[PDB]
RNA sequence: GAAGAUGAUCAGAUACCGUCGUAGUCUUAACCAUAAACUAUGCCGACUAGGGAUCGGUUGUUGUUCUUUUAUUGACGCAAUCGGCACCUUACGAGAAAUCAAAGUCUUUGGGUUCUGGGGGGAGUAUGGUCGCAAGGCUGAAACUUAAAGGAAUUGACGGAAG
């Protein structure tokens, strides 16, 4: 059965951007999905995404523009200390100058760059580059 | 196709696509006002009615249940609401 | 390795098929695996139609045919040359050979 | 059998592809002409070479030969296949004066900015 | 040998060992 | 006495095409090796492996000897040549010919701060040939070429001096090891990095601006 | 890619597909470059002025290169009401 | 954008509709669906000739971008496109590929008919696969005349036409030649009638 | 899902699974079962002093054809009798 | 038709072939729990490519045939769908390859979870335990021995295989 609504959404994105489709439909939607997508726009990896209300869990239509390489989740959402981030970024990101490790903390869903800026830590949630 | 308008699909493909697979699910079933041949009395009947609905005024069965849409008896006219 | 994708039979969405005996040697072969041929032959050879017609007491009598459905195992059919070994690519061709 | 080999076939046909005009449909003059054009070590080989040469010319006269070009075949084919009947065979003259298109395609004409007379034909096969 | 016959050969040998242990 | 038979060969014979990056910028196929002899005179070749492969006949083995040759300029251009021939010299000589024909550009990148010239790869790249998968990870300015001797020599001729390499599979098979390593190093210009995100207009092919110089 | 002093140390800045925006490789021998001319109001092709597109070898193999040009030529005015966004 | 004279003239709408260019194969693949207008109840499929005519101008504009007409190669395996391409090669200066296509003509540089065109035009992708396949080896764009069952891989411009027609194939090559010559300026303008008749480019049987 | 549990609370299942499966590794099994201590003639040691009971020369295996010259030695520490080779040219005589 | 006996063949055949034939094959009450029990492919879930068929249900439409003369008949036909058993092409992708629409979305390594394997033998053997009337099933080693065993494909050679 469906165990991770985030993992299913990111899988549809990867299977759409390797194929070259410029859009993808995500079902179902969640605030973790919507906030994970917002981090992508701030770094430009996607265009606008459209949330469709159906009086249910929802549906999301995303616009892909091909400057993304791979986005995925890390299961489970491991506990990540501040000193742990250096290990995690090395093994997940292709280089030290680009790529993002998305963390969920009590300060919100955010990438490892601004996570180091405000010096708080939480669960690792995914990666994007 | 690489670029498609997912948010506004043409209604032509919406009419042929399954009700749960459309952008937002919507019943294709409806409600009818059935005029029996015996008398004129508004009786609201579901299209996919499972029960042999009879008129209130006259003891005449309006529809006989079928696997899908119920078939109204001869002399029964329906108007969609 | 796997010589055929269909595994030499025609069993899919099925557990068991009742076997048949080879016509040649009475060997039990699964029904969907057996080589089956429909045979509708004349009672008499085409040369024997002139002498049968003249000896007939009925004017314009039609000779009944000889109907049979033959069953073979893989060994029965190959030895009798009902089927022949095909190349690795031509094995996939399952349209009947053009003869009639 | 009397099947010519490739060394007599290709050597002969190069001669046509280079010296088409001065050859002739006669063996003996061709036999003497091939004696001066190509260096042939054996007279049997030259008689083999010249024999296929004339036979190819007999084929060139009765039609277009395959695999031989001598800068005059195709040029002569250039100005011959200009044939055009006076009626365009596409104009609306064979008909009564209007297209014979289907009834379904009639909507296609109306959809575009075209008002063309049409005899509706309903095949529905 | 053939794998099936080696399995059957051991069964005959295995039954011999069981019968011998039955004496004691 | 070299007469080019291709349009780009006539262009490179004259001063029309002077830099190999112009060839790369338009993916123009290369068929005659004399082209880059003029363009990349500084090419270093070395024989990586020589093998003898036998074909069974009705009488006996028909042995042909196979050589694998790596070519590079130590400045970001590298190629790999594998050719079989009856003799060792001809196998090496013909492999050197086809090694040149496959020279590709690589992207040197920065690990950490971008001080100085690029020295490493811009990202992790992997190439697979057969069972051999070769992964190149960028390394700091201190580490050398952390790789096996066969893979090390390939990375030297490409100008990379800082790189980690991890290999899986039957790496003792040199041919698959070098092809997989060659495939990986060619992925440097296949990974879309943020600095390459800036869109640029499409310059026309040099075969277009010089149609008359290369007609025949 | 550019270094500390700011000079563009990147040699061979590659090009990007007009359909998928993927980087076109150096040996991407299936890739093409469609060049469509400019036409003046008189109906004559303008000399040395072309509308150019870059196609990845990927999209040509999948058969979507035909649809890619039709949309690209639609957006740049080279075609009218031939490609539909709504499918 | 484009002058309004480039729209489909009623005269061409007569010629295109006359040769049954609008009939497309009964089986239509998913890629050629946008060029389909409607279905005929028999089973025949209608080509959107409005889109068809607009593809003629687009492809012809690509040919005019090629500087040397000798760099445009046309090929045809069908006899119905055998005659057309030759005078298309003659009128435009293009290079014809008559009859069978020898493999290695583009990839092998020691062959006799070794060409490196900047553009290839194909009568029918299904019957001319070898030329299309070799084009994907040396970076050559391809323009193909495609029906509704024509495969769409490694073809850039699909001009929807009836490839199984006597007069449809010749008409398209006529239309392309007319538009290609108009853009270079050989034909003075878009209103004059052309010397070349539609009957020319039409395949002729050996009977005459 | 790779067949192995991925939950954050699945550390016991992962630790148990690997612990059982290390018994398939021959080096690990000999260490924990202590086979060298129990059954090896040296008792797990490196060297061993013994008493030569006689001198015996052994045929080599195929495809080689020779006679390898060893000795039969009885061990002091554990009473076992083994065969020990004499690697060199011509010191069969030096051992008695 | 195991077993058995018999007539052949053969150097020998207590084998293949022929003739009988006992248990068994069938059934009722119980045991047994094993198969190349195979799709040699665990289950649940989402996505990725085109196409034509086919079964069940459902939804709309016929120069069709038919009840009956027609409708509310039925069959047929044309379209959609959900579910299935599958099939054909291609390989974006995977694989050592055969091949695979899953064996893809796996060094760009993480949806959830159960089970199993660590070179070939010895050996699924010994012993202990447990279940069974037994036959046996399940769990299950070690000593010692060995540099290979094996998978897919290629060339040749050979075949009491075909063309
Ligand atoms: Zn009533
Ligand atoms: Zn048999």
């Amino acid at each position: 059965t469906r165990t991770s609504v985030l993992a299913d959404a990111l899988n549809a994105i990867n299977n759409a951007e390797k194929t070259g489709k410029r859009q993808v439909l995500i079902r179902p939607s969640s605030k973790v999905i919507i906030k994970f997508l917002t981090v992508m726009q701030k770094h430009g990896y996607i265009g606008e995404f459209e949330y469709i209300d159906d009086h249910r869990s929802g549906k999301i239509v995303v616009q892909l523009n091909g400057r993304l390489n791979k986005c995925g989740v890390i299961q489970p959402r491991f506990n990540v200390k501040i000193n742990d981030i250096e290990r995690w970024t090395d093994n997940l990101l292709p280089a030290r100058q680009f790529g993002y490790v998305i963390l969920t903390t009590s300060a919100g869903i955010m990438d490892h760059e601004e996570a180091r800026r405000k010096h708080v830590s939480g669960k690792i949630l995914g990666f994007v580059y | 196709v690489l670029v498609q308008d997912l948010l506004h699909p043409s209604p032509a493909t919406e009419a042929k696509q399954h009700k749960l697979k459309t952008l937002v699910q919507q019943p294709r079933s409806f409600f009818m006002d059935v005029k029996c041949q015996g008398c004129l009395n508004i009786t609201t009947v579901f299209s996919h009615a499972q029960t042999a609905v009879t008129c209130d005024s006259c003891s005449t069965v309006l529809c006989t249940p079928t696997g899908g849409k119920a078939k109204l008896t001869e002399g029964c006219s329906f108007r969609r609401k | 390795p796997k010589k055929r994708a269909s595994n030499g039979r025609n069993k899919k969405g099925r557990g068991h098929v009742k076997p048949v005996r080879c016509l040649n040697c009475a060997r039990c072969v699964p029904k969907d695996k057996a080589i089956k041929r429909v045979t509708i032959r004349n009672m008499v050879e085409a040369a024997a139609v002139r002498d049968l017609s003249e000896a007939s007491v009925y004017a314009e009598y039609a000779l009944p045919k000889l109907y049979n459905k033959l069953h073979y195992c893989v060994s029965c059919a190959i030895h009798a040359r009902i089927v022949r070994v095909r190349s690795r690519t031509d094995r996939k061709i399952r349209t009947p050979p053009q003869r009639k | 059998g009397r099947v010519r080999t490739k060394t007599v076939k290709r050597a002969s046909k190069v001669l046509i592809e280079r010296f088409y005009p001065k050859l002739t449909l006669d063996f003996e003059t061709n036999k003497r002409l091939t004696s001066e054009i190509a260096v042939i070590q054996s007279k049997r080989l030259r008689n083999k070479i010249a024999g296929y040469t004339t036979h190819l010319m007999k084929r060139i006269q009765k039609g277009p030969v395959r695999g031989i070009s001598f800068k005059l075949q195709e040029e002569e084919r250039e100005r011959k296949d200009q044939y055009v009947p006076e009626v365009s065979a596409l104009d609306l003259s064979h008909t009564n004066g209007q297209l014979e298109i289907d009834a379904d395609t009639a909507d296609l004409v109306k959809s575009l900015g075209f008002k063309i007379p049409v005899q509706t034909v309903s095949i529905s096969a | 040998m053939r794998d099936k016959w080696r399995k059957k050969r051991v069964r005959r040998l295995k039954r011999k060992r069981r019968k011998v242990r039955a004496r004691s | 006495g070299w007469t080019p038979v291709t349009k780009l060969g006539r262009l490179v014979k004259a001063g029309k095409i002077t830099s190999v990056e112009q060839i790369y910028l338009h993916s123009l196929p290369v068929k005659e090796y004399q082209i880059i002899d003029l363009l990349l005179p500084d090419l270093k070749d070395d024989v990586m492996k020589i093998r003898s492969v036998q074909k069974q006949t009705r009488a006996g083995q028909r042995t042909r000897m196979k050589a694998v040759v790596v070519i590079g300029d130590s400045n970001g251009h590298v190629g790999l040549g594998i050719k079989t021939a009856k003799e060792v010299a001809s196998a090496i000589k013909a492999a050197i010919v086809i090694a040149k024909l496959s020279i590709i550009p690589i992207r040197r990148g920065y690990w950490g701060s971008n001080l100085g010239q690029p020295h490493s790869l811009p990202c992790k790249v992997t190439g697979k040939c057969g069972s051999v998968a070769v992964r190149l990870i960028p390394a700091p300015r201190g580490k050398g070429i952390v790789a096996s001797p066969v893979v090390k020599r390939l990375m030297q001729l490409a100008g990379v001096e800082d790189v980690y390499t991890s290999s899986s599979g039957s790496t003792r098979t040199t041919e698959n090891t070098l092809k997989a390593a060659f495939a990986a190093i060619g992925n440097t210009y296949s990974f879309l990095t943020p600095n390459l995100w800036a869109e640029t207009p499409l310059a026309a092919s040099p075969l277009e601006v010089y149609a008359e110089e290369a007609a025949a | 890619m550019e270094n500390d002093k700011g000079q563009l140390v990147e040699l061979y800045v590659p090009r990007k597909c007009s359909a998928t925006n993927r980087i076109i490789k150096a040996k991407d021998h299936a890739s093409v470059q469609i060049s469509i001319a400019k036409v003046d109001e008189d109906g004559r092709a303008i000399a040395g002025e072309n509308i150019t597109y870059a196609l990845s070898g990927y999209v040509r193999g999948r058969g979507e290169a035909d649809d890619s040009l039709n949309r690209l030529a639609q957006q740049d005015g080279l075609l009218k009401n031939v490609w539909s966004y709504s499918r | 954008s484009l002058p309004a004279s480039f729209d489909l003239t009623p005269e061409d709408a007569k010629l295109l509709l006359a040769a049954n260019v609008h009939l497309g194969a009964k089986n239509v693949q998913v890629h050629n669906k946008p060029y389909v207008y409607k279905t005929r109840p028999d089973g025949m499929n209608i080509i959107n000739i409005g889109k068809t005519w607009e593809k003629i101008v687009l492809a012809a504009r690509i040919i005019a971008a090629v500087p040397n007409a000798s760099d445009v190669a046309v090929c045809s395996s069908r006899t119905f496109g055998q005659r057309a391409v030759l005078k298309f090669a003659a009128h435009t200066g293009a290079t014809a590929i008559a009859g069978r296509f020898t493999p290695g003509n583009f990839t092998n540089y020691i062959t006799r008919s070794f060409k490196e065109p900047r553009l290839v035009v194909v009568t029918d992708p299904r019957t001319d696969a070898q030329a299309i396949k070799e084009s994907s080896y040396v970076n050559i764009p391809v323009i193909a005349l495609t029906d509704m069952d024509s495969p769409s891989e490694y073809v850039d411009v699909a001009i929807p036409c009836n490839n199984k027609g006597k007069h449809s194939i010749g008409l398209i090559w006529w239309l392309l030649a007319r538009e290609v010559l108009r853009l270079r300026g050989i034909i003075p303008d878009r209103t004059t009638e052309w010397s070349v008749m539609p009957d020319l480019y039409f395949y002729r049987d050996p009977e005459e | 899902g790779k067949g192995k549990p991925r939950g954050l609370n699945s550390a016991r299942k992962l630790r148990v699974h690997r612990r059982n499966n290390r018994w398939a590794d021959q080096a690990y099994k000999a260490r924990l079962l202590g086979t060298a201590f129990k059954s090896s003639p040296f008792g797990g040691s490196s060297h061993a002093k013994g008493i030569v009971l006689e001198k015996i020369g052994i045929e080599s295996k195929q495809p080689n054809s020779a006679i390898r010259k060893c000795v039969r030695v009885q061990l002091i520490k554990n009473g076992k009798k083994v065969t020990a080779f004499v690697p060199n040219d011509g010191c069969l005589n030096f051992v008695d």
